């Protein structure tokens, strides 16, 4: 994990240009534009590679890599220094409010539809990054996250009678 | 071939190629009033001289990564590659560290560089690396070697960031080459001898006066005027001068006779300039030309040697003392000498005793310029005085 973070920060081009660089802002607008591209067929192949879905999957994979690359559950991070350093590096690289906004998108719950878009598994990477890099230890932060990014998706999951196309 | 020992003064320069033109920008620090550093233009020193006083740092300790983490979890050494150094600002006395906040919005992941008082933590230490394949780790660093400074805390490079107005060095992941210019080698600096970059003043043998300007009770137009004065002016802030050498390397060496150097006033920040239609006055750095602002110290009144000493790359030789060293000011253009006048007519002679200093050919054979250096306390006090009066005049104008 340490050498992977070192190589990634030595070569900043590995991160997405919408996230890293003097251009794009971050993963919020990255994900929104990716959803726009997935919805608009003029930015794809006229079974084709959905460019928006591919961008979303790439960013989710990068976030999941960084999350699983976070030091630990604070077993050694409680008394270690380089673990705290890596955690601070990850925190400075990925902002928190951005992660909350990406979590709070409240995808639709659909006669089936196509799952080559904003997959519900994209949220799991952000959840893992939150749990490992930042964690849940503040009451109001937990409550705010539960309101903005959990209740919509919980309602959409609870509102099923028979048409269960996505487990 | 000269090695970088410890407890010696160095300057950190670099080259930036912007607008298809090269420029030599240095690392400078105001110290008092602000924390973050900035850039200084070492090049283009023909009309705008660089403020050498604030771009000087000293290496305190040179420990390895193991010893650093080891002391942190708890002598005239030699700079080695891969080690970690501690750069204390010579003027402010604080230590160079990597800040946590961000100022340049163009780099949403880079950190700023500045100064801090305490030496705790990994922020104030910087690990050193080479910038060439010919020199590996564990080798000795020599003068002119291109090095890379990496933060121990943030593990970021001391990058030279570019901006329209935010020409600010930051802590980014792209490296930048930095050149090391020595100033004082930390060797035996001869006590009582004149050293370059000093803040001192002049006195007369049997007049007990010093070269100074009017006080703040008059306007800037009169403060620009120059004269001699005695009494309580012997110990004042407006009575000190600084010998700014044109050289960027080894400027804090033993000053020898004949070499040129600007005379800066620590209270006003201006230089003693001369236009032939008038006498010498004070003018700012934005137009300080090497011709008009360059002066030298002679041992006599004749013109036996002018263009004899060209360049010496070293500490030099202890020649000019403070007490028993009768200097004579000589301009690089006109070659005139100091003369005290009687500008005050007999009608007010018993009032403000003031003898103006005119530069002329003949002069009077009783000057006897004796040097007297001011202590670090008075020098820092005068510099901070200039700083706060500048900032306060800025604030007063902005509020009015």
């Amino acid at each position: 994990a340490n050498v992977v973070v070192r190589l990634l920060i030595r070569r900043p081009e590995c991160f997405g240009p919408a996230l890293r660089g003097e251009g794009g802002n971050g993963l919020l607008a990255a994900m929104e534009e990716a959803i726009k591209i997935a919805e608009d067929p003029s930015r794809d192949g006229p079974d084709t590679i959905h460019m928006g879905n591919a961008i979303m999957t790439f960013y989710a994979a990068l976030i999941d890599l960084l999350g699983r690359c976070a030091p630990e559950m604070h077993l050694i991070h409680a008394g270690k220094g380089e673990a705290i350093r890596i955690r601070s590096i990850l925190r400075s690289l990925i902002p928190l409010g951005d992660l909350v906004g990406v979590i709070s998108i409240a995808f639709q719950m659909p006669e089936p539809d196509m799952s080559a878009g904003f997959c519900p598994d994209h949220k799991a990477a952000m959840v893992l990054f939150l749990d490992r890099v930042y964690g849940i230890e503040v009451q109001d932060f937990l409550l705010h996250l539960l309101e903005v990014g959990f209740l919509p998706d919980l309602r959409a999951a609870a509102s099923l009678d028979t048409a269960a196309l996505s487990x | 071939i000269q090695f970088l020992r410890t407890d010696d003064e160095v300057v950190l320069q670099c080259t930036a190629t912007i607008h298809k033109e090269q420029q030599k920008l240095c690392l400078a620090a105001e110290g008092f009033g602000n924390r973050l550093c900035f850039l200084e233009s070492t090049s283009n020193s023909k009309n705008v001289p660089p403020d050498l006083s604030i771009c000087t740092f000293v290496l305190e300790q040179s420990l390895s990564v193991r010893a650093l983490q080891e002391m942190l979890a708890n002598g005239h050494r030699t700079l080695l590659y891969g080690h970690a150094i501690l750069l204390r600002h010579s003027y402010s006395g604080m230590y160079l560290c990597c800040l946590s906040t961000s100022r340049s919005s163009t780099d949403k992941l880079a950190f700023d560089v500045g100064l801090q008082e305490d030496t705790t933590g990994e922020a104030c230490w910087w690990t050193i690396h080479p910038a060439s394949k010919q020199r590996s780790e564990g080798e000795k660093v020599r003068v002119g070697d291109d090095l890379i400074l990496v933060s121990v805390s943030s593990e970021r490079y001391l990058h030279l960031s570019y901006g329209n107005s935010s020409w600010h060095v930051d802590a980014a992941f792209q490296q930048t080459l930095w050149s090391v210019a020595p100033i004082s080698s930390g060797s035996e600096a001869a006590q009582g001898y004149l050293i370059g970059g000093d803040v001192l003043r002049l006195l007369h043998g049997h007049m007990d006066e010093c070269l100074t300007v009017p006080s703040g009770e008059h306007g800037e137009e009169q403060r620009r005027t120059v004269h001699y004065e005695g009494g309580a002016v012997s110990v004042h802030a407006r009575s000190l001068w600084r010998l700014e050498t044109l050289r960027v390397a080894w400027s804090g060496s033993h000053i020898r006779w004949g070499q040129p150097f600007r005379l800066r006033h620590v209270t006003t920040g201006k230089y003693l300039s001369l236009m032939e239609d008038k006498n010498l006055l004070l003018m700012d750095k934005e137009k300080a030309d090497v011709k008009s602002t360059a002066f030298a110290f002679r041992s006599s009144k004749e013109k036996l040697d002018v263009g004899v000493r060209k360049e010496v790359d070293g500490m030099g030789t202890s020649e000019i003392k403070y007490g028993d060293s009768i200097c004579y000011i000589q301009h690089v253009d006109t070659g005139l000498w100091l003369t005290y006048q009687a500008v005050d007519v007999k009608s007010a002679r018993m009032g403000s005793i003031q003898r103006k200093a005119i530069m002329h050919h003949e002069g009077h054979m009783d000057d006897g310029l004796n040097l007297s250096r001011s202590q670090h306390e008075e020098s820092r006090t005068a510099r901070v005085i200039r700083s706060t009066v500048f900032l306060f005049n800025r604030f007063i104008r902005g509020l009015d």
